[PDB]
């Protein structure tokens, strides 16, 4: 189904076994599935075709909204309130997008754990690593800002981290 | 339909907030400037404010006063 992008939400090829009946005893599962199909799926399918043709009779579109880039808080004057407002709004939108990125990675991790069955501790190591990386990035960017968070506080936290990194690297280089 | 009938686009609120922020930032700057100007005039007394009265010079009589040495 084209309803979502397959690259964003990867799924393995879904290999499934074939039936190899070793006895002549007829199973109840196949008959139950056959009667379920005949009694449930067909009426649902016909209703969906009717609804889909009704929708196709009246086709109209809606669009995704694009947002231009604006100067961020690093290139805003100390007391210039208009550029601070624009930078703040941009930073808030980027924060929301980052939240949704972490959501997507977490959904990937959950789907992997459910799908892999009993070998999840091995077959989901890539997803676990990717979530670890995204979690580290998000935690560095946004954690400990507080309830009254803003772009200025995020910038100050980044600046303090960069000072610490520069000092540690300088000390290691000259040792 | 709800958005069409009752509400407005994001740009209207965005630009109105920009205008409101401009107005109120100007007001804050003017308030600080007023406090500083009032302090300076009251300390110095060289401005239009805090001008306390003095004796008028048109009251003095400039005429010989029955005695040469005033
Ligand atoms: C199947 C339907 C599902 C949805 C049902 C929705 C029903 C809505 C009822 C509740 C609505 C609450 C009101 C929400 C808005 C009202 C206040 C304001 O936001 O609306 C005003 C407008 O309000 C409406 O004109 C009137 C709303 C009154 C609703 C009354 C409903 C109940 C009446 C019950 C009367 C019963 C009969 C009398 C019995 C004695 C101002 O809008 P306006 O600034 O113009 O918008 C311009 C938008 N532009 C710029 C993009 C063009």
């Amino acid at each position: 189904p084209d309803s979502w992008d397959k690259d964003v939400y990867p799924e393995p090829p879904r290999r499934t076994p074939a039936p190899a009946p070793q006895t002549s005893l007829p199973n109840p599962v196949t008959y139950l599935t056959k009667i379920f199909d005949l009694l449930v799926d067909r009426p649902v399918t016909l209703a969906r075709e009717f609804i889909e043709q009704q929708h196709a009779k009246n086709r109209y579109y809606y669009y995704h909204r694009e947002f231009r880039r604006v100067p961020d808080i690093t290139e805003c004057e100390e007391k210039d309130i208009l550029c601070m407002f624009e930078a703040e709004m941009q930073w808030r939108r980027d924060y929301k997008v980052d939240q949704e990125i972490v959501n997507i990675i977490q959904e990937r991790l959950k789907a992997c754990q459910q799908r892999e069955g009993e070998s999840y501790r091995q077959n989901c190591a890539k997803e676990l690593e990717q979530f670890t990386q995204v979690s580290k990035a998000f935690q560095d960017r946004y954690s400990d800002l507080g309830a009254h968070y803003s772009a200025r506080k995020c910038l100050a936290k980044q600046k303090q981290r960069m000072l610490a990194e520069r000092k540690a690297a300088k000390e290691a280089a000259a040792a | 339909w709800i958005a069409r009938t009752f509400y407005d686009g994001p740009e209207k609120n965005y630009e109105k907030t920009m205008a409101i922020l401009q107005i109120e930032a100007e007001k804050a700057e003017l308030r600080l400037k007023e406090l500083e100007v009032r302090r300076l005039m009251r300390a110095r007394g060289d401005g239009p404010w805090y001008q306390y009265p003095t004796i008028d010079k048109a009251l003095i009589d400039h005429s010989p006063k029955t005695t040469p040495d005033n």
